[PDB]
C-alpha cells in the first residue's frame, strides 16, 4: 500500500491508542449483526441471535482479539501485506470459502468502529488513510 | 424493506443528529472526496477543497433530503422521485457511488454520536441507507 | 421496478423457454457450480457431478419458482416470502451467489434462445432476476 | 490465469471462430443498453437513447472492435496478463476514471455475447475456463 509518510505516522498514531481486545471484538460483532449471512461461518461459535447476544459473546471477541492482531501485523509490513497475508488467504480461500467482498465489508466495519471510538480525532485524512490500509489487507487476503 | 424497531431507531438517531445535518452531510461528501477520488469526477465545476462553500452548500441540500426521507420511509420511491430521476437518467451515477456515501454518513455519525451509534442503530441505519440507495439507482 | 415494456419482453421469453424451464434451470446449477466452486459448500449432501438427478430436480425446483415469479410479476415479495425465508434465515446465502447464478442464468438463455436475446429481452430479463434476487435476499 | 491444457485448447479452439467486429461491438453496446449509467464514459459517440441506436451506433462498434482487439491481446499472453494491461490500466483509472465493477460487468456480458453467438458449443466447462480469463482480464485492469 503506497501511503504518504504524514498519512503513515497519523495511521501508527491512531493504531497506537487502539485496545486491542475491545476493538476486534466489537468489529466483528457489529460484522455479524449488520450482515447476518456472516453467521453462517461463525455458528460454531454459539448463540447469536439477538445483537446483545452476538455483543456478548466471549467467542466473538476472542476471535475479534485474533482478527486484530492480523490487522496489526499487516499494519507492521504496509509494504508486504501480499506476503503478510499469503497464510490467512489460503485458510480463508481454500478450507472457510468466505467471499473476498466479506474482507472489503469488515474493514469498513472497522473504520465505523474506529471513527465510533475515537470521534473528532478520527479526522477525514485519518480516515482516508485507513480506508487506503483497508482495501491493501481486504485485497491481499482476496488474494 | 424496514421493521418498525429499526424505522424507530433510524427516526431516534436523525433527531438527535437534528439542526446539524448540514454540516454532518458537508462532513460526509468531504470525507468521500478525500477517501474515493472517482466520486470527485461527478463535481468538476465544485470548489471541493476544505472548508468549500459549495460542498457546505451540496450537504446542506443532502442532509435535508435524507431528512424527509427519515419524515417519509413509508413512501420513499414517491417521496424522492425527482432526486431518482436527476441521479439515474441525467447524471448517471454509479451505484458504487451510492455505496461509498452511505459509509462515509456511517462513519461521520458515527464520529459525532458515540453513545446513540450502537449495533442496533447502526444495523438500522446502514439499512435505512440501502434503502435510499437503492430508491435512487431505480430507472423509471 | 420494471418497466410493462420488459414485463412483457420477460414474459414472452419465458413463454418461449416453456417446457424446458426444468432443463434449463439444472444447466445453470451446473454452470453455477462449474464457473464458481464457493457456490457447492451450499449443497454438502449433494452430488453434483453432470447428470445428476439431484441436481436436476433442485433445477426442476427453481425453474418452477421463477415461473410463478413470473405469472406473479407484480406480487413477487408476497408470491417468493416462504423462499425469501428459507435463503435469508435458514441458508443465509450471500447475495453474491444470487448474482453468479442470474448470470448463469442469463448465459443458459443466452445460449438455447438465440433468436429471443436480443439487447432489450437481455435488459429485461437482466433487471427481472435482479428483482427476484432483491425478494430473496430481502430478510422480515 | 492459471488455466489447465484441456481449458486452454478449448478457449483458443473457441476463439480463433470469434468474428472480432461483430463480437466486439455486440459486447459494448449490450453493456451500454443493459447498464445504462456506462453511457456516461461515451457520452461523446452521439445517439445511445433506444438500445436499437445503441446497437446500430458506428462509433460503438469501432469502439467495441479495439476492446475486442485488446482482449484477444490479453488471450495471447494468459500468462503476462497484468504486464500487457498495465497502459490501459492507467489509462482507465487516471484518465477515464472507470469503477473495476465495469470490467467484470463487460467481461460478463461478453461471456454472454459468446454465449449467444455459440449455443451448444459454449458448454459449461468452456464457459467456465472463459469466466476465469474475464477476471483476470478485469482483475489485470483494475490494478
Ligand atoms: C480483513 C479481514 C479479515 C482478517 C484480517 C481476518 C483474519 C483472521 C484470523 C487472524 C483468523 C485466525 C486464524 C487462525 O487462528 O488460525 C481468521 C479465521 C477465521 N476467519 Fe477471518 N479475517 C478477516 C475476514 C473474515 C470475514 C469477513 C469472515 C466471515 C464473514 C471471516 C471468517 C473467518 C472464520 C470462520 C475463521 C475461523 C474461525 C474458527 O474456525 O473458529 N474472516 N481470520
Ligand atoms: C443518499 C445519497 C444521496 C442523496 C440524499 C443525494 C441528494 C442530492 C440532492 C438533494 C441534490 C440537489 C439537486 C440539485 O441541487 O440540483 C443532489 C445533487 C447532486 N448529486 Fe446527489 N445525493 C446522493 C448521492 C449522490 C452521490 C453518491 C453522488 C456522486 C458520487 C451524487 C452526485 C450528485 C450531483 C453531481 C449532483 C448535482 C449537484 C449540482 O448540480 O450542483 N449524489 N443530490
Ligand atoms: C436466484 C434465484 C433462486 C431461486 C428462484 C431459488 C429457488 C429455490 C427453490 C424453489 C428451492 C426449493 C425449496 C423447497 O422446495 O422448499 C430452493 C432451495 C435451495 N436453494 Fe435456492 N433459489 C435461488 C437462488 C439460490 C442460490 C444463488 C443459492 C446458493 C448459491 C441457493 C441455494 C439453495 C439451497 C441450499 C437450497 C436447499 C436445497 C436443499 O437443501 O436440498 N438458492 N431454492
Ligand atoms: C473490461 C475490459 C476492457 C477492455 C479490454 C478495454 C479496452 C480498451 C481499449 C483497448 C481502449 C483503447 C481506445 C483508444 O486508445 O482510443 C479503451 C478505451 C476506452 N475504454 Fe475500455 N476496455 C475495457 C473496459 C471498459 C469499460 C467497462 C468501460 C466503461 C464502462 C471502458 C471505457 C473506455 C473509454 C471511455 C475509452 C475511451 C474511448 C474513446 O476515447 O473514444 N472500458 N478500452
Amino acid at each position: 500500500v503506497h501511503l504518504t509518510p504524514e498519512e503513515k505516522s497519523a495511521v501508527t498514531a491512531l493504531w497506537g491508542k487502539v485496545n486491542v481486545d475491545e476493538v476486534g471484538g466489537e468489529a466483528l460483532g457489529r460484522l455479524l449483526v449488520v450482515y447476518p449471512w456472516t453467521q453462517r461461518f461463525f455458528e460454531s461459535f454459539g448463540d447469536l441471535s439477538t445483537p446483545d447476544a452476538v455483543m456478548g459473546n466471549p467467542k466473538v471477541k476472542a476471535h475479534g482479539k485474533k482478527v486484530l492482531g492480523a490487522f496489526s501485523d499487516g499494519l507492521a509490513h504496509l509494504d508486504n501485506l501480499k506476503g503478510t497475508f499469503a497464510t490467512l488467504s489460503e485458510l480463508h480461500c481454500d478450507k472457510l470459502h468466505v467471499d473476498p467482498e466479506n474482507f472489503r465489508l469488515l474493514g469498513n466495519v472497522l473504520v465505523c468502529v474506529l471513527a465510533h471510538h475515537f470521534g473528532k480525532e478520527f479526522t477525514p485524512p485519518v480516515q482516508a488513510a485507513y480506508q487506503k490500509v483497508v482495501a491493501g489487507v481486504a485485497n491481499a487476503l482476496a488474494h | 424493506v424496514l421493521s418498525p424497531a429499526d424505522k424507530t431507531n433510524v427516526k431516534a438517531a436523525w433527531g438527535k443528529v437534528g439542526a446539524h445535518a448540514g454540516e454532518y452531510g458537508a462532513e460526509a461528501l468531504e470525507r468521500m472526496f478525500l477517501s474515493f477520488p472517482t466520486t470527485k469526477t461527478y463535481f468538476p465545476h465544485f470548489d471541493l477543497s476544505h472548508g468549500s462553500a459549495q460542498v457546505k452548500g451540496h450537504g446542506k441540500k443532502v442532509a435535508d433530503a435524507l431528512t424527509n426521507a427519515v419524515a417519509h420511509v413509508d413512501d420513499m420511491p414517491n417521496a424522492l422521485s425527482a432526486l431518482s430521476d436527476l441521479h439515474a437518467h441525467k447524471l448517471r451515477v454509479d451505484p458504487v457511488n451510492f455505496k461509498l456515501l452511505s459509509h462515509c454518513l456511517l462513519v461521520t455519525l458515527a464520529a459525532h454520536l458515540p453513545a446513540e451509534f450502537t449495533p442496533a442503530v447502526h444495523a438500522s441505519l446502514d439499512k435505512f441507507l440501502a434503502s435510499v440507495s437503492t430508491v435512487l439507482t431505480s430507472k423509471y
